[PDB]
RNA sequence: CGUGAGGGAAAGGUGAAAAGAACCCCGGGAGGGGAGUGAAAUAGAGCCUGAAACCGUGGGCUUACAAGCAGUCACGGCCCCGAGGGGUUGUGGCGUGCCUAUUGAAGCAUGAGCCGGCGACUCACGGUCGUGGGCGAGCUUAAGCCGUUGAGGCGGAGGC
RNA sequence: GUGGAGCCUGGGAGUGAGGGCGCGAGCGAUAACGUCCGCGUCCGAGCGCGGGAACAACCGAGACCGCCAGCUAAGGCCCCC
RNA sequence: GGAUGACCCCAGGCGGUAGGGGAGCGUUCCCGAUGCCGAUGAAGGCCGACCCGCGAGGGCGGCUGGAGGUAAGGGAAGUGC
């Protein structure tokens, strides 16, 4: 290969156009419905350690 | 950038290195090299004609006169070296300090009691030269320094 | 009223904490915690910690109360770089930058 | 005293009825009106010209061989993509653009001249759907 | 005595930067680059102050054009009709008459066909 | 009324009550002067042939001024050549006082 | 840095005074918020001033049918300060970067990432013209000597 | 014929790679955006302006500044214009 | 014209590379200065749509800054990227 290399300094505007799509998207939470916590789904309360109504993990 | 401390030595390879062509530091070039055409020890001095310089002399001293700002004294009846006598003299004789004045007089003593007021620059008359006498608003003279000045221009 | 806390000289590339910061911009306090806490970024930990900073800022010297407050203002400055070099092959080194962060949270009251 | 300029003008709408014209000495008259020159205030630089109506497209007349010999072309991007339609051909398949690539090839390029395009609508056949308008008709 | 840099380069730098205020990108942030685009700014400027004049002269005529039309006489016919009726109504006072008095453009039009 | 006057080498529509800037005319602030008419529009109708003889409009020099100032650059490329003039158009502020006629 | 001879840096400034911020708060710390000091604390030690490139936050105007050396001329829309002006730009007209080198460059020929700072026609003595003054068949001193301590004079050897 | 004409004395240069075109010749092949002279021109240095689709030297014309005024030049006047 | 730049009138010239010439701006330093500006705020910085100047530039006003600056007229250069 011969080393390619840029031709032109990128611009302000160019180099963030390429940046709209880097946003990050929020976490999925929802409540717990034994604590009321705010936690992802389909995960165990990391607060109360509940899963399915009864009491996984010690927290 | 012969004078400065660093080596003659060619920092980097002439050719194939990507580089600007250098030789050693010390050229003005480089940042803490020499400079190219600074001053160096010099003699301001030249000796102009004696008669212009003579000329200029009798004219500087006209000046005065035409404009009624030289005066010629026969002594300096009380000073006697103090700066409060001196100042005692200078207001019997119309000098208060609100025109500077070249005192010219071979009494030193006279000098000695002046020379400390902002007002007053004083010389031997062997000293008499134009740029003190342009400086000055008036021209007070020792008619034995009168006499030398008429010796000199002469 | 408005209570800031800044967190100077964090260790952290600004842009990459930035994206953390500008998921709670503008959020009220207790979603930015819980944004925070499940935010897989290493800057989650520096900016949960300006922003219970500010929150007690808000509380303890500024008569602001805790369940009226949302990031009113967040940012990242950048401080200066620490340069560390990183050899190469054929006896060239290069100059990495360690980029340093000033991470500032602005707090105010939603009156509702 | 600065140059008089409109507000913004209410366009008119005509009617012009293709059938035994010229080709191109139409395509040249509806041009004009598109771009608004008859208006006595005409401004270049906003769309204040007519909008125009044209019936029995399918009807326009040609002079000489042109029937045979000319030949439009469109060009896909693709080696070997370079198409030639005569113009019966394009008659016989989609009349319409025969006015319609004669009236946008002497509007100005540039995006007016893409809107005052827009402002032409031709039809086959002597009917036209924009009763609405009430289209003055004309005799050019 | 040595006399640097000082101040000078800044003062000048910070004048052309302000002319360029608006400019894209480094034409308005890099003093070469503004000055680049300055050259060509001055250069347009003049050669548009003398474009504007025909460019308004034309809008005149074409506006005179319409005018005429509506008369059943063209612009280069009217224009021969004033000149051998002695009028000297400019192109921009006719456009102007041409639309906001069309009764005394109409007069002007009546002048220039009873003088052919 | 309205009236297509002349003046400076120029031609403009004036009514009463109007303020216009033209060329400067050598008169003193606050004196008349009469402009020439080539045409008188409004309720009557008088065309120049190029003048009306026997009209006028009366107009009061309220001033003199300058022009702001017009950037007049030059370069041509590649030969160092680069030119900076500084213009400011004298004139005179006019208000029509009657159109005679 | 180099085996060695040898090469050879960068790096100055709180404030009048440490009065250099007790104590409380968040935090493991760093850091910050209050309190306090101070005429001043974006003088808080990463300290006078604190430009520019460069990065970010907020607001005004604007932008997803559009063809561009990026501007300019014109007109209109919005926002701002109060027959005017500023900011912005939708549309229309026009329009081939700078420098260098060349017969000829936007040129697909050279150089420049960008900013700030350093960076190139000088000095001595002679010469030659021109020029401002002094003297004029004459003009002029050199080294030194005396004086002065930013005072000037003497010195005629010599040179033209 | 009073012209950024001319002549004389002196100070300061830069240039001593030209190029295109018309005409006149040589060389070449009654070839070259070819080469070499002569007379002239323009570009060079007028890559400033109008025309010639675009385009140093073809046609028009020598840009001190301003004007939203008028007349013309080459070239144009169906639409883009 | 008035009378030796006192300003006015009318007229004509004013594209430009190498290059010749003329007039100015600004920077550092010296005389002016034992002066004068300055904490009621020096220099420097950041703005300005204002004033003067063809222009290089000079003023003025608001903010920053916190201790220097320096006229009319002249002199000298490490003088403008
Ligand atoms: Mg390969
Ligand atoms: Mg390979
Ligand atoms: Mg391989
Ligand atoms: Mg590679
Ligand atoms: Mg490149
Ligand atoms: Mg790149
Ligand atoms: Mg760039
Ligand atoms: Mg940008
Ligand atoms: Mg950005
Ligand atoms: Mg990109
Ligand atoms: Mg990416
Ligand atoms: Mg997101
Ligand atoms: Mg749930
Ligand atoms: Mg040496
Ligand atoms: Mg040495
Ligand atoms: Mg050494
Ligand atoms: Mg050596
Ligand atoms: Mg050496
Ligand atoms: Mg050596
Ligand atoms: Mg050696
Ligand atoms: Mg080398
Ligand atoms: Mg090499
Ligand atoms: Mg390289
Ligand atoms: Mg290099
Ligand atoms: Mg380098
Ligand atoms: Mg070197
Ligand atoms: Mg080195
Ligand atoms: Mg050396
Ligand atoms: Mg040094
Ligand atoms: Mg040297
Ligand atoms: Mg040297
Ligand atoms: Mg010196
Ligand atoms: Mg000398
Ligand atoms: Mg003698
Ligand atoms: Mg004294
Ligand atoms: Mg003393
Ligand atoms: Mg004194
Ligand atoms: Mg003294
Ligand atoms: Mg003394
Ligand atoms: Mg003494
Ligand atoms: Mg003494
Ligand atoms: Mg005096
Ligand atoms: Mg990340
Ligand atoms: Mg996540
Ligand atoms: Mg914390
Ligand atoms: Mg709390
Ligand atoms: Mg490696
Ligand atoms: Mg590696
Ligand atoms: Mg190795
Ligand atoms: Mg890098
Ligand atoms: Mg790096
Ligand atoms: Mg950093
Ligand atoms: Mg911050
Ligand atoms: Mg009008
Ligand atoms: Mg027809
Ligand atoms: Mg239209
Ligand atoms: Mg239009
Ligand atoms: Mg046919
Ligand atoms: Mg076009
Ligand atoms: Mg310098
Ligand atoms: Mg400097
Ligand atoms: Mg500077
Ligand atoms: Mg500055
Ligand atoms: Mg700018
Ligand atoms: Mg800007
Ligand atoms: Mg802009
Ligand atoms: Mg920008
Ligand atoms: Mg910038
Ligand atoms: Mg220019
Ligand atoms: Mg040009
Ligand atoms: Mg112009
Ligand atoms: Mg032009
Ligand atoms: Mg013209
Ligand atoms: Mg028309
Ligand atoms: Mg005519
Ligand atoms: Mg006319
Ligand atoms: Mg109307
Ligand atoms: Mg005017
Ligand atoms: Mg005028
Ligand atoms: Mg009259
Ligand atoms: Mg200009
Ligand atoms: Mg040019
Ligand atoms: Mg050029
Ligand atoms: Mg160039
Ligand atoms: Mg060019
Ligand atoms: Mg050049
Ligand atoms: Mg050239
Ligand atoms: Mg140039
Ligand atoms: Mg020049
Ligand atoms: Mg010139
Ligand atoms: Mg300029
Ligand atoms: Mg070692
Ligand atoms: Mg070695
Ligand atoms: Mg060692
Ligand atoms: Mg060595
Ligand atoms: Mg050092
Ligand atoms: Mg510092
Ligand atoms: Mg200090
Ligand atoms: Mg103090
Ligand atoms: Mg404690
Ligand atoms: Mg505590
Ligand atoms: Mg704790
Ligand atoms: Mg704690
Ligand atoms: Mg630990
Ligand atoms: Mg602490
Ligand atoms: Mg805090
Ligand atoms: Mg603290
Ligand atoms: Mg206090
Ligand atoms: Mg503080
Ligand atoms: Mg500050
Ligand atoms: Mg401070
Ligand atoms: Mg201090
Ligand atoms: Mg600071
Ligand atoms: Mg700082
Ligand atoms: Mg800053
Ligand atoms: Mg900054
Ligand atoms: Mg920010
Ligand atoms: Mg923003
Ligand atoms: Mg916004
Ligand atoms: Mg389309
Ligand atoms: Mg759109
Ligand atoms: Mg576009
Ligand atoms: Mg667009
Ligand atoms: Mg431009
Ligand atoms: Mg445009
Ligand atoms: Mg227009
Ligand atoms: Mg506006
Ligand atoms: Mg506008
Ligand atoms: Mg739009
Ligand atoms: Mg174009
Ligand atoms: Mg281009
Ligand atoms: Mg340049
Ligand atoms: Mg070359
Ligand atoms: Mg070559
Ligand atoms: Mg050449
Ligand atoms: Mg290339
Ligand atoms: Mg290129
Ligand atoms: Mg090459
Ligand atoms: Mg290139
Ligand atoms: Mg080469
Ligand atoms: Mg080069
Ligand atoms: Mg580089
Ligand atoms: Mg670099
Ligand atoms: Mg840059
Ligand atoms: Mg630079
Ligand atoms: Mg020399
Ligand atoms: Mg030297
Ligand atoms: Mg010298
Ligand atoms: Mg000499
Ligand atoms: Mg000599
Ligand atoms: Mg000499
Ligand atoms: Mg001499
Ligand atoms: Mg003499
Ligand atoms: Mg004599
Ligand atoms: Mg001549
Ligand atoms: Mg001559
Ligand atoms: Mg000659
Ligand atoms: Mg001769
Ligand atoms: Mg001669
Ligand atoms: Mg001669
Ligand atoms: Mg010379
Ligand atoms: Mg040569
Ligand atoms: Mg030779
Ligand atoms: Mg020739
Ligand atoms: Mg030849
Ligand atoms: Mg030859
Ligand atoms: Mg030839
Ligand atoms: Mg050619
Ligand atoms: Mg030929
Ligand atoms: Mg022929
Ligand atoms: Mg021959
Ligand atoms: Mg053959
Ligand atoms: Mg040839
Ligand atoms: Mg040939
Ligand atoms: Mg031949
Ligand atoms: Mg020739
Ligand atoms: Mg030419
Ligand atoms: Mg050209
Ligand atoms: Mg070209
Ligand atoms: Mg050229
Ligand atoms: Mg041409
Ligand atoms: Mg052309
Ligand atoms: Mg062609
Ligand atoms: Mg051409
Ligand atoms: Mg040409
Ligand atoms: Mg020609
Ligand atoms: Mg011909
Ligand atoms: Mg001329
Ligand atoms: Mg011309
Ligand atoms: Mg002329
Ligand atoms: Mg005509
Ligand atoms: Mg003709
Ligand atoms: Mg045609
Ligand atoms: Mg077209
Ligand atoms: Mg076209
Ligand atoms: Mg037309
Ligand atoms: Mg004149
Ligand atoms: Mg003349
Ligand atoms: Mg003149
Ligand atoms: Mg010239
Ligand atoms: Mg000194
Ligand atoms: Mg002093
Ligand atoms: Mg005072
Ligand atoms: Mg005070
Ligand atoms: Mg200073
Ligand atoms: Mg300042
Ligand atoms: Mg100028
Ligand atoms: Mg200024
Ligand atoms: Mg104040
Ligand atoms: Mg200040
Ligand atoms: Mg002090
Ligand atoms: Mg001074
Ligand atoms: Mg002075
Ligand atoms: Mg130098
Ligand atoms: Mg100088
Ligand atoms: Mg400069
Ligand atoms: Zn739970």
């Amino acid at each position: 290969a011969k080393h390619p290399v840029p031709k032109k300094k990128t611009s302000k505007a160019r180099r963030d156009a390429r940046r709209s799509h880097h946003a990050l998207t929020p976490p999925t939470l929802v409540p717990c419905p034994e604590c009321k916590a705010m936690k992802p789904p389909h995960t165990v309360c990391p607060e109360c350690g509940y899963y399915a109504g009864r009491k996984v993990l010690e927290v | 950038r012969g004078e400065v401390a660093y080596s003659g030595r060619k920092i980097w390879p002439q050719k194939h290195t990507g580089r600007a062509r250098h030789g050693d530091i010390g050229a003005p070039i480089f940042v803490g090299g020499g400079v190219v055409f600074g001053p160096k020890p010099r003699d301001y001095s030249y000796t102009l004609p004696k008669k212009v310089r003579k000329k200029g002399l009798a004219m500087a001293v006209a000046d005065r006169a035409r404009e009624g700002k030289l005066l010629l004294v026969e002594a300096f009846a009380g000073v006697n070296g103090k700066t409060k006598e001196f100042l005692a003299w200078a207001k019997e004789a119309g000098l208060d300090g609100s025109e500077s004045v070249l005192l010219v007089t071979g009494n030193e003593l006279v000098r000695r009691a002046a020379r400390n007021l902002p007002w007053v620059v004083t010389l031997a008359p062997e000293g008499l030269n134009v740029y003190d006498i342009v400086r000055t608003e008036r021209l007070v003279m020792d008619l034995d320094a009168w006499e030398v000045f008429q010796n000199r221009i002469g | 009223m408005e209570a800031k806390a800044i967190a100077r000289y964090v260790r952290i590339s600004p842009r990459k904490v930035r994206l953390v910061v500008d998921l709670i911009r503008g959020k009220s306090l207790e979603e930015a915690r819980n944004i925070l806490r499940y935010t897989n970024k290493r800057g989650a930990y520096f900016v949960a910690k300006v922003l219970e900073s500010a929150a007690a800022n808000a509380v303890n010297n500024h008569d602001m109360l805790e369940d009226r407050l949302y990031v009113k203002a967040a940012y990242v400055d950048e401080g200066p770089a620490l340069k560390r070099v990183l050899p190469r092959a054929r006896g060239r080194a290069d100059i990495i930058k360690k980029r340093t962060s000033h991470i500032t949270v602005i707090l105010g009251e939603k009156h509702g | 005293m600065k140059t008089y300029v409109p507000k913004q003008v209410e366009p008119r709408w005509v009617l012009i009825d293709a059938e035994g014209k010229t080709l191109g000495r139409l395509a040249t008259k509806i041009a004009t009106l598109l771009r608004g020159k008859h208006r006595p205030d005409w401004t270049p630089n906003v769309a204040m010209g007519d909008f125009v109506v044209v019936v029995n497209a399918d009807k326009i007349r040609v002079t000489g061989k042109k029937l045979e010999q000319k030949i439009y072309t469109r060009y896909s991007g693709y080696p070997g993509g370079l198409k030639k339609i005569p113009l019966e051909k394009m008659l016989a398949t989609h009349p319409e653009r025969v006015l319609e690539h004669a009236v946008k090839g002497m509007l100005p390029k540039g995006p007016l001249g893409r809107r005052l395009f827009k402002r032409l609508k031709v039809y086959a056949g002597p009917d036209h759907p924009h009763q609405a308008q009430r289209p003055e008709k004309l005799e050019v | 005595p040595r006399a640097k840099t000082g101040v000078v380069r800044r003062r000048k730098h910070k004048k052309i930067l302000k002319l360029a205020k608006g400019y894209w990108g480094l034409r308005s942030k890099s003093f070469r680059k503004a000055r680049e685009t300055l050259f060509a700014a001055g250069n347009y400027a003049y050669a548009h102050r003398k474009r504007r004049k025909r460019d308004f002269r034309r809008l005149w005529i074409v506006r005179i054009n319409a005018a005429c039309r509506q008369h059943g006489l063209n612009y280069s016919t009217f224009i021969h009709g004033l000149k051998k009726a002695g009028i000297e109504v400019d192109r921009k006072n006719l456009a102007d008459l041409a639309v906001r008095e069309p009764q005394v453009f109409a007069e002007l039009v009546e002048r220039a066909k009873a003088a052919q | 009324m309205f009236a297509i006057v002349k003046t400076g080498g120029k031609q403009y529509r004036v009514e009463p009550g109007l303020k216009l800037r033209v060329e400067k005319l050598d008169a003193e602030p606050g004196a008349t002067v009469e402009l020439p008419v080539l045409l008188l529009g409004g309720e009557k109708t008088v065309v120049g042939t190029p003048v009306v003889e026997g009209a006028s409009v009366v107009a009061e020099v309220l001033g003199h001024g300058r022009g702001k100032k017009i950037l007049v650059s030059k370069f041509k490329a590649k030969v160092q050549y680069r030119r900076k003039k500084g213009h400011r158009q004298p004139y005179t502020e006019l208000l029509i006082k009657e159109i005679r006629g």
